[PDB]
């Protein structure tokens, strides 16, 4: 009978063996001030796209998986700037 | 070194690696969804035996379906060289229904001429590893078969079977079990004392989809470009000794073909599309004394021989009108499946595409058979002149003739292999129209 | 457009019993796309349950073994699934003279 | 599998976060509404051994794929004695179009292409559409089909016909004055031998209106390949040294690869060194075998003894382009590398393309900025006695066969692109 | 064109709803210049047999994919004493980039990898490239190549950006064996006067143009790859009494492609099936002369799945199934034909994880790192049939096996799966350890 | 059914909840009395209990066994025994139907009864798996018994029917059912000696 | 085994040769999780 | 017949109060600690007659406190010294053996 | 290894060369007496 504790969404969370009461036990309170870079649960949004096919450049190519380069290439932290505290995936639970 | 090649640049190179657009060394591969695949028995129900019809449904285990494998074990009712494909001759037929609607059906020897056609090097040999006995081995052994099944969802996972969005239907596949099969229960027409009857066990690779991907399945409705196979048993003109035999079939085929396969048959044999000969491999006991060309080698039946093959030439007629000019039987033999497969397809199986690659998934052209009111396949045979008993006369002969052992080459298996469309909605399958 | 609203006695919307006494003409759940119904679902679908703090990625509570069926409403809709796979083009060359194309009828 | 559902982690999120694609559902990007058809086509000149022949293809569908010269042969003797007859017979295709030669094919360049390219079942029926392999006996009668190994002949690819409506495109076939046991064995004639049926037969594509407006009226590059070809004399192999020699490489374009061969010009596919070893001779490996004469149906082998390469390298302007590797490296390396087949004895491969055998251009070297390109060859010692299998097959690397010296004809090919350049009914090369 | 698509049966096809093409209407993409020129290594610490030797790969090109080792090594005996002896000669190779191991292969990896991947010609051909394939004879030379099967030396894709690597190098440490058979040694016994090994590493290395040169030195680039993990471990020899089992916990990690084992005969390499009298299944096989004891080296490799050990196998994932106990026999022949297309040899196994396990991109994977208790467990057929008796052997039942299959002491497990190899300003390793 | 095979049944929805399981094997003696041991438990070699496609439990013969030793007693393991072997010293030949109970938690107590009814979209499922061999029925240790009959199965299930008030909770309310499950491994014994 | 006076007799540590074929060990352990349904639908709560 | 080694690895554990187990479990944390790079290099291997020379790139990276080497005979682990007839400095040093 | 990520790495050869120049003196000694066979131990001898 837990009616006021942190509830996720409709869960109630434990983390160390003791029901969370509020936002301030979770580590995510810690760096909730941050702009994250990924949100952990990676909920898919609207399916995703199909796997287009082809006879005519898999036949052409014969293989050798030509890889195009004009993508975006998300990059990583510079080595000399630390790590962003962006950096710092955010569990999210609730 | 390689840097005296990147410095011999020109206007040639342009149109090759101006304004580059793809590289080779840094590849870039795309994120897929979450899944695992699942090995799960199915129920068989119905005595499984010689000459026994038993099916199964399957089971919501997983959301998609994909592979098929039906095991069997079976023992050797003879030395080697007495079997050929048994598991292949042993599954008789296999049919697919859709909420009662039947979807495709497969045959023994549908298996066979697939095999023939599609499938090739290592991956032919391990495909015969897995339904005959290749190492030799003796009476009384005993081994454990896999036959594959070759729907459409048993050859891609893009075509696999949404099964969980099949709320109201099931899905079911009857399996037909052969009477007899040579070298496990009979050895020609005679039957084997003391054979046993096959063990069998029906597997299903179930997909897994994580939460998100199974919740638009089970919700969306999908459709898929899929295969059917249809088939028309019928009889060969009689091939014979006195002449070219011709005859001209008219083919109750329908929807968009990729292409059409045939053969020609003596029933009694299964998988033997040639004529039987004493020259080694073409008979039992081919190239000695005890040869007899009544009895093939089993063990050897397929032959790439074309000498004793029936077919002369073919061509199709569509609604009277030539739909390619006439062609050698070693055209439809040898050149098709080179331009279209590239596999090497045995003598007495025969390939036509209407379609660029036939072997893929895509379409590349398909003859619409619900819009030819006559399709007519036109077939002349080669005078059957060859004693078979004799090497000289099976060897040294000319293109027009085959062996008098080719008249027992009575049947003739048409297939045709076409598109349709499947479509899921409401929790309800079944075959559509576009 | 009447797209049904998972509860806290039926957190999926997937009407297995759930028509009885309210509702019993169910319209259909939802797409689960369009009208984000999927986070109350998830906010439905707990209603008391206790995570551990060590799935962050919410699976190891059988999520994947809870779903919404194919069909949410008291029939199967067959008459979405037969327009679905027939129906469509209208007036065929049988009848009226003007869509015909000198071939012969579709598949 | 529930369970390994469960088990996701940080290191998936590379793999399935945000997901991109879907393996259980697919899409077709590519439509046709076209139909395919074999059509004869008539040949001009007489047919037989020695002949040369052309035809003019009709323009009845839009584009064309591929083409496939039929060709009627008997045996002139018994199972053993031919070697890919039929490609023998052809013994080399021009196309021309326009008037403008465009490539050219030889009978060596078919069973050197086969040795690089084709393989495993594609390769038996291949040579079961050449030869006879059946043990088939003196007197018989085969219908052989020899696929042409042109630009155009992938399904994704095709020659628009349609695009030229004021040249022509013509093949030029000469025909071989003799074939391995079919008119002559080695060097006799075979009395009462048949001449040669020929057919050619092309694949013709039929396309809907768009498609096939777009291709009659729009001006088209299309990037094509061409095979360039030098024949030279071979140093000499000798019992006393290591031959060698550099070959100066009159070649041009951007090259997707060289390929050699050498051969003993009276045999045709002969790339290696007799010996009485089974196989490697007449009657080898017996009392009756001669190491003058092969065993025509097994006339390639992969045993590299019996090759004369010991090293090579390709020099490019006056550099190195690579070190020098064996001979070895040439025949089962660089194919394992490019190709993915195995290469007979006696054919080697240097690429300069990450992958040949496509069609997609995967690294060139473009020998048109190239002033001094040349093939410098270091050949075995012929000091093996070739009617001694001990000595045959127990010997070290730098050695070969004395009946290697009989390999004295070096092929040199190369195969590149060019731009076929079609608008305004009218067509030809951009380089030549 | 209407009227001819009629006339040939109408040709029409179906649409979908993603943008369309038509099949005729192509195109060849632009790629970047580049070219590929095959380099010497300098090789350090003296080559001969048991020797350990190593190199460091010159930054001689900007890129780097294919390495083959070629080896020199003569016959210590006739044909048929060999087996991939230039495969078996290399025991090892390690993969080391800034100190760091990013990867490892065995010989018998190798020939496991072989056994599952390589097919057809191409199989051929690494026989023609690795052993003696002509029947040569005792004193015979041969120089052999052994190409590398790391990542980075299947797929141009993962070429190793040296470039981009200014402060690391990679380097290659090779482990030769203490001894090959047919070379050096005859099964236990050594050849006296026996050559040793000649060596030579080369690396295939891409110059780039200007533009990916520059982008490849600046831009922090990361790859996925592929890691091979391998646990030895004492088989569960059968008995030739009974049925033996074992459960081999897996000391597995990271998203893996699939797993694949085999059981082997340590004594010869390769040997991954009972010995018997039966023609290839031992030295003399078939005749009066015929011993059980010793292979017929020359094919010491069989699918003859009756020498065959491993009657059925399950693999458990924190307790639970991941899957209903199969038979060796779906292992060896079934799972390569679903999902490789090729022909595994018996004695050797696959399990996939992947739709696609012998290609790049990934396909499925199970994760290791959150699977706490990951175990193989295995069911051994019985050891009760006499070797010496073809009868025995080939008319023989499902569950049974040759007495001398319980000279396959050895088990393999190996578990190839994907990581992240993070490169930046000059320097990389594993994202995950 | 028969020795070695795998079968399974699916529970219909016949009533609302569902209570105890049993399985009714029959079997004849291929040897006489004292060849036998508890061969009707034998031959149940296991059972798997799946709800909507996921494994919930799965027992096996030797848990059955286990589970006996420890947690039954007195005249409730005499007449278990009763139900799952011959105890009168029946003879070769005789033919006895078996009553093999299942244990799974909804089986021994009304109060985890699986709501079937609230389980509308789920099917629950049996898989059952019968032994190669059972002592003393159609194996003598490791030698076949010639003539050995195969058995007959049935499987029943003990529903529960609910007034109107009781089912329409059952049928419109969410559940939470606090359940037992078997965890189970196989390992090697490191064997003793003299 | 085969001598009762061995068998029936002996020390607390030692046990019958014969011992030495219980060479299987089974390991069990009864838990609790948690039964979940809702919509028609169930499964553990604890994978 | 080695014997193989039996292996077992023990962490020694701090257990805090009530107070410092709060502010750990709520507060953000930064430790300044070290790390060791490390690559291996061929010596510039010296003779009889010549001073051999190298210059190694040191391929390292952040604040280092120091730095360390040594010259090494692989096959005997510790050996950073030539071998010599001295006692000690080698098996049997000092005698006839 | 934290998280999945590398911190840190140490080699035998670093035990040696770290214990040559930083531990000393007795430590050292008892060092060693925790890693080697200090007391004349003969073959068979085992320790932890």
């Amino acid at each position: 009978g837990y009616e006021n504790s942190y509830d996720a969404n409709g869960a109630r969370l434990v983390m160390d063996g003791k029901v969370v009461k509020s936002e301030c036990q979770l580590p995510s309170y810690q760096i909730r001030n941050s702009k994250h870079h990924t949100q952990l649960p990676m909920r898919s949004l609207n399916e995703p796209p199909p796997m287009v096919e082809d006879l005519v450049d898999e036949s052409l190519f014969e293989g050798l998986q030509g890889y195009p380069v004009d993508e975006k290439l998300d990059l990583l932290t510079p080595p000399g700037t630390a790590t962003p505290s962006s950096e710092w995936a955010a569990i999210n639970y609730g | 070194g390689g840097l005296s090649q990147l410095v011999a640049y020109g206007a040639q190179d342009v149109y090759l690696t101006g304004n580059p657009q793809i590289t080779f060394f840094k590849t870039v591969y795309r994120r897929y969804t979450n899944f695992a695949i699942e090995s799960i028995q199915q129920t068989i129900n119905g005595s499984v035996g010689f000459g026994n019809k038993v099916s199964t449904q399957i089971s919501r285990n997983g959301d998609l379906i994909t592979d098929i494998v039906v095991e069997f074990v079976l023992t050797k009712g003879g030395n080697g060289g007495t079997t050929y494909y048994p598991a292949e001759e042993l599954l008789q037929d296999v049919e697919l229904e859709i909420g009662g609607q039947r979807i495709d059906k497969h045959y023994n020897d549908w298996f066979r001429t697939y095999d023939a056609l599609f499938r090739m090097n290592d991956d032919r040999y391990n495909y015969r590893r897995m339904t005959d006995w290749v190492n030799n081995e003796l009476v009384g052994a005993q081994k454990r078969f896999y036959v594959p099944l070759i729907f459409f969802f048993n050859q891609t996972p893009g075509l696999a079977l949404p099964l969980i969005a099949l709320q109201y239907h099931e899905v079911k596949l009857y399996f037909t079990l052969a009477s007899q099969v040579q070298g496990v229960n009979y050895n020609g027409s005679s039957a084997i004392a003391g054979a046993a009857q096959p063990t069998m066990s029906v597997w299903v690779d179930y997909i897994f989809l994580d939460t998100q991907e199974r919740t638009r399945f089970a919700q969306l409705p999908h459709e898929y470009l899929i295969e059917q196979l249809q088939f028309t048993g019928s009889e060969t003109a009689t091939p014979s000794a006195t002449t070219q035999a011709s005859q001209n079939i008219r083919l109750n085929f329908n929807h968009p073909t990729k292409y059409l396969a045939w053969n020609f048959n003596n029933p009694t044999n299964y998988g033997q599309y040639t004529a039987l000969a004493n020259i080694p491999g073409a008979c039992s006991g081919a190239g000695t004394a005890a040869a007899t060309v009544t009895t093939p080698d089993y063990g050897n039946t397929g032959t790439y021989n074309e000498q004793l093959a029936v077919l002369d030439s073919a061509k199709i007629q569509l609604n009277g009108q030539d739909r390619f000019a006439t062609r050698k039987g070693s055209y439809f033999n040898k050149v098709q499946p080179y331009q279209s497969i590239g596999g090497v397809t045995p003598a007495g199986v025969y390939l036509y595409s209407f379609a660029l690659k036939p072997a893929g998934r895509q379409p590349s052209g398909t003859c619409n058979f619900s819009r030819i009111d006559n399709a007519t396949l036109s077939l002349t045979y080669k005078t059957c002149s060859i004693d078979a008993t004799s090497p000289a006369a099976v060897l040294g002969n000319t293109e027009t003739v085959t062996a008098n052992t080719a008249t027992l080459l009575t049947a003739l298996n048409i297939y045709a292999k076409n598109y349709n469309v499947l479509r899921i909605m409401s929790g309800m399958g079944g075959l559509a129209y576009a | 457009k009447s797209c049904s609203k998972s509860s806290a006695n039926n957190p999926f919307s997937n009407a297995t019993v759930g028509a009885l006494l309210d509702n019993e003409a169910r319209p259909p759940a939802c797409s689960y796309d369009d009208n984000d119904m999927a986070s109350t679902m998830r906010k439905n679908f707990n209603k008391g349950l206790f995570r551990n703090l060590d799935d962050v990625y919410e699976v190891e509570n059988s999520q994947r073994q809870f779903y919404t069926m194919p069909v949410t409403t008291a029939a199967p809709d067959l008459t979405a699934f037969g327009q679905f796979l027939y129906g469509s083009k209208g007036k065929t060359c049988k009848e009226d003279p003007s869509a015909c194309t000198p071939a012969f009828a579709t598949r």
